């Protein structure tokens, strides 16, 4: 049975903010490295065959009426691992690193960083809950369609390695 | 531009250590031992 | 400051003075408050001691930095005059084992 962990009456913490801030940035600068690596070029008119796009700019020049497409999806995980309970603390770097507070962009490569066994775990239950997640939407579109039922309807479980690559690697890099 | 005549009477040398990145600092030293 | 490996790798530079024996040490560009003062005949051995976090740990770097010669001149007489910097096949990586 597909169901997301209901976590819309729960609120996020205000601590969080500057969190979200700055992972939509980051979010942000991959977009723009792969777009910019498939050759779109920045520009206020926005043509497809042209691969002109206003939002190639700084995250602070991004108008607010863009910016929700990164923390929307952000909010929604970190209410998930505030449903389960999961208390987010921070250490007193990470306040040291607030205190320290044309446009080429440039990101993180998170590859290198390595989580521990726990944490590897805890990744793993919030890509369940994500598979979870999309095959409660996809179930509801596949049951208004009344057909086609969907090959990947299955189980986590039964799910493969690479079918689950692309969930386990965004739990991995929001835990990095 | 570095001055030839200072590189031929200089007895200074140099290495550097680049951390990669994902690499804790706080894990890494460098310098000199006998 | 913080975050100054994940944009760019951090760089260590470390500096010897063979004519005084000063150890001064570098950081991006900057030069640290940590310095030494060892005795004449001293013999240096350029030394990491790293945990590893990461599938890559580090580098050695044998490059040189302005009015500053390369290991490899102090290293090897031969190449005591050669503002080049140079990585024979002598000079090897050893670990404490």
């Amino acid at each position: 049975n597909p169901q997301p962990v209901d976590t819309s009456n729960i609120t996020i913490p205000e601590k969080l903010e500057y969190f979200i801030n700055k992972y939509a940035e980051h979010s942000h600068d991959k977009w723009s490295m792969d777009k910019l690596a498939n050759g779109w070029i920045y520009g206020e008119i926005y043509s497809d065959s042209s691969k002109v796009q206003p939002l190639m700019k700084p995250y602070k020049l991004l108008s607010e009426k863009e910016k929700e497409i990164y923390r929307w999806p952000i909010k929604e995980s970190l209410k998930t691992m505030l449903a389960w309970g999961w208390r987010i603390e921070r250490t007193r770097e990470g306040d040291s690193m607030a205190l320290y507070n044309g446009y080429s962009p440039r990101a993180i490569d998170m590859s290198n960083v390595t989580l521990s066994r726990d944490l590897h775990a805890m990744a793993e239950m919030m890509a369940e809950n994500y598979h979870n997640i999309w095959a409660k939407k996809k179930k509801m579109e596949l049951e208004s369609k009344g057909g086609g039922n969907h090959p990947l309807l299955v189980p986590y479980d039964t799910l493969t390695a690479k079918e689950k690559a692309k969930d386990r690697e965004k739990a991995q890099d929001i835990l990095k | 531009r570095d001055d030839y005549d200072f590189l031929m009477q200089t007895s200074t040398y140099y290495y550097s250590v680049r951390i990669f990145p994902g690499q804790e600092p706080a894990n890494v030293w460098v310098g000199w031992i006998t | 400051p913080g975050q100054g490996r994940n944009n760019n790798g951090l760089e260590i530079g470390c500096v010897v003075d063979a004519a005084s024996g000063l150890l001064t040490f570098i950081a991006n560009g900057k030069e640290l408050s940590t310095y030494y003062q060892v005795e004449p005949s001293t013999k240096l051995f350029p030394a990491v001691f790293a945990q590893a976090t990461s599938p890559n740990v580090f580098q050695f770097e044998l490059g040189r930095i302005k009015n500053v010669m390369p290991l490899s001149a102090g290293l090897f007489k031969s190449e005591h005059k050669n503002p080049v910097p140079q990585c024979p096949p002598r000079l090897h990586v050893q670990f404490l084992s």
